[PDB]
């Protein structure tokens, strides 16, 4: 299928103290 | 005043850098952080940069700028819809699978464009920026916003000025979420954002690499809340131009499509170096153009995207489970899980489907309920690996007894989780019917209603499965074997 499917608003980690 | 803001941000940094105060103190901590943020916000001027025109006054400039740089700008228009906000509407019939939208890489704001911008010097010094491209994108957006001659001004001037992420909720709107799973993520998001604002407020003051930033002269809490809300609601993962790595990006024009159910139809074309979107379904002229954002839960849509989606077919809740160290078969169970690639304790999901559980959760629950003799058959002999291979397959149970025990356990546990909520499902429906609520308040109440309806469905599904396997046991049905 799509080699690079794009998920709109993909969830990222914002915890700068975790990572 | 400026020394007062420094003192206030200094206090805020220490407050939000303290360790987690304990789950029973998290609401109290949350309100304490809110009080401090609002004190700072009331002493500041809102967004540092605002624009003279209405949002729709700048969409023609967005189109002209996108057109000059090779993007599709024909066949749709910008309309402010009541339900979703601004979106795209077809001006011609668009057939399913038609390539109707494309956005070349030059128009994107990426972590890479952040490194090559005025933020470049600070990016190469601050360890949070280097490790977290999403925060890097947020500061990239803010610096270009405050740069009147930025290449990306036509995009920035069309962005929303406010969002419905929980960062924008009133205290009593978040209060509806007390005792839910989701509220801890609301707490973390708020503490994360306040800590980051205070941290970077002081970093910008102390680092010489920040001297040429517009943020050196004005960086408000509203700026940072707007920037992170912009990125969390709109960011995307795309390949690098090299193709070997992934990066985060804001994709102008295409990111104006709102969400509906379906499948992902947007991908990246490395050969033409552009984002490409084919139509998810037929769109007649005058119909809103939707895409499918992704298989996210309503908790993720609320917290990270700022909307609740009715009839989200991918909704789910969490359930944390683990083999207890006081179980006398802990060593055997841990080893079976390890050979199966499953942790001894993990956070799983319950889905709003039938079955409610994934192959990984089914496999964990089977092992969690195995007898010692069954554990030994998954650890020893020439059929052991074959047995582990089928552990996540509903068609090949370990034994009828194992199935009855695990669905009994799941029914009991999901019932127990339902009892930890402050309200019942029937109470939530009464609130939604009998009170007149804001959009944000409704998002909160529907979210807590959603968690309970998923657990209630899991209770019913587990009870039904328990009855099924108890019948096979009493009838002494031959166990299916994978052959
Ligand atoms: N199905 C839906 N219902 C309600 N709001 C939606 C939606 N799909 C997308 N949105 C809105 O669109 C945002 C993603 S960007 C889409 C364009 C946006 N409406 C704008 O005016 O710029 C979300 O954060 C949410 O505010």
């Amino acid at each position: 299928t799509l080699k690079y499917p794009i998920e709109k608003g993909i969830v990222t980690n914002w915890d700068d103290m975790e990572k | 005043s400026p020394k007062e803001i420094l003192n206030l941000t200094s206090e805020l940094l220490q407050k939000c850098s303290s360790p987690a105060p304990g789950p029973g103190k998290e609401w109290e901590e949350y309100v304490q952080i809110r009080t401090l943020v609002e004190k700072i916000r009331k002493k500041q001027k809102g967004l540092s940069v605002t624009f003279d025109g209405k949002r729709e006054d700048y969409f023609p400039d967005l189109m002209k700028w996108a057109s000059e740089n090779g993007a599709s700008v024909e066949g749709f228009e910008m309309v402010n819809f009541k339900e979703e906000g601004f979106g795209l509407r077809a001006t011609r019939d668009i057939k399913a699978e038609e390539l109707f939208l494309w956005v070349p890489r030059k128009l994107l704001m990426t972590v890479e464009s952040a490194k090559n911008s005025v933020l470049g010097p600070l990016y190469s010094q601050d360890r949070i920026l280097q490790a977290m491209g999403n925060i890097a994108l947020a500061f990239h957006l803010l610096c270009e916003r405050a740069s009147p001659n930025s290449f990306w001004q036509p995009y920035i001037q069309t962005l929303p000025s406010e969002y419905d992420t929980p960062l924008y909720f009133e205290e009593d709107e978040v209060r509806y979420l007390q005792s839910t799973q989701a509220i801890h993520d609301v707490f973390s998001q708020y503490k994360n954002t306040a800590r980051q604002y205070a941290y970077f407020y002081k970093v910008i003051q102390t680092h010489p690499h920040a001297n040429k930033l517009p943020l050196k002269d004005s960086f408000t809490y509203e700026d940072y809340r707007w920037a992170v809300s912009s990125v969390m609601t709109r960011q995307n993962q795309i390949p690098t131009e090299d193709g070997s790595r992934v990066t985060l990006a804001l994709i102008p024009l295409w990111d104006m499509c709102n969400h509906t159910n379906g499948l992902i139809t947007t991908g990246y074309n490395l050969e033409d170096d552009r984002c490409e979107c084919v139509a998810l379904q037929d769109f007649r002229a005058g119909e809103q153009i939707y895409i499918f954002y992704g298989t996210r839960s309503n908790a993720e849509f609320v917290i990270h995207s700022g909307f609740f989606f009715d009839n989200n077919s991918h909704d789910r809740v969490k359930i944390k489970l683990g083999v207890s160290k006081s179980d006398r078969l802990y060593a055997m169970k841990a080893e079976v899980l390890a050979r199966a690639g499953i942790p001894t304790s993990s956070v799983f999901a319950l889905h709003f489907t039938e079955p409610p559980i994934s192959a990984q959760l089914l496999a964990f629950l089977r092992v969690f309920c195995m007898t010692e003799e069954e554990l030994k058959e998954h650890l020893l002999g020439d059929s052991a690996i074959d047995r582990i291979f089928t552990l996540g397959n509903s068609e090949f149970p370990v034994s009828w007894d194992n199935e009855v025990k695990l669905w009994t356990f799941l029914e009991d546990r999901a019932s127990l989780l339902l009892k930890t909520y402050k309200t019942t499902i029937e109470e939530d429906k009464s609130v939604l019917k009998n009170h007149d609520l804001s959009v944000r308040a409704k998002m909160a109440i529907k979210l807590r209603l959603g968690e309970k309806e998923i657990l209630e469905k899991a209770v019913k599904s587990a009870a039904v499965n328990r009855e099924y396997y108890r019948q096979q046991m009493e009838e002494k049905a031959p166990l299916p074997k994978y052959e």
